[PDB]
């Protein structure tokens, strides 16, 4: 039916929030260190704040990000279609074309419903949830139920396949009902 | 792909 949507988890902001695409079928927006030689490797002016340009993450490959953060020595970077946010030096940027560069931005944020962090919640408890969702949901391609819009992005709500994970982060206490 |  019409209010499921097909979504691709990318990133784990929290405990109960994760930020995504939606699947359209359209392929990834990633180029191979093949696919960047140096003509396309070095600016014509340093790079400066809200820039967009290439970036390396830790697979090896470049994604679009934008520079949100500028100092001395690194900067500060976002990845506008995956959601995670990094620093890096120059030597690991690259010139993004703006062909490539005016395509729309991927990434959104999705919110469990029904549940939120939990306050007692720990710093070391935080990271072990987040690695437990990332052991479930990262790279994940799945429909979900697209409860709501919210100011800050959707409200969404796993089927059949996916409900256990909600279960589990109240069961581990991760999270309270809201 | 995408990432793993």
């Amino acid at each position: 039916i019409g209010s499921i949507v097909g979504i691709l988890i990318t990133f784990i902001n929290g405990p109960t929030e994760v930020y995504g695409q939606f699947l359209d079928g359209s392929p990834p927006l990633v180029w191979d260190k093949k696919d960047v030689p140096e003509n396309k490797r070095t600016f014509k002016s340093k790079p400066r704040l809200l820039d967009i340009v290439l970036a390396l993450y830790s697979d090896g490959c470049f994604y679009r990000a934008q520079i949100i953060d500028e100092f001395p020595s690194e900067y500060m970077i976002f990845y506008v279609d995956y959601g995670n946010t990094e620093f890096v030096p120059l030597s690991c940027l690259a010139p993004c074309e703006n062909v490539d560069s005016f395509k729309p931005h991927r990434v959104f944020s999705f919110h469990i419903e029904g549940i939120v962090r939990s306050k007692n919640l720990t710093h070391q408890k935080t990271i072990e949830c987040i690695e437990y969702l990332k052991s479930k949901l990262l790279n994940t391609e799945m429909n979900v139920h697209l409860v709501q819009r919210l100011p800050d992005g959707f409200l969404i709500r796993f089927l059949d396949d996916w409900k256990y994970i909600p279960e589990q982060l109240l069961q581990r206490n991760y999270a309270q009902v809201s | 792909r995408g990432r793993g």
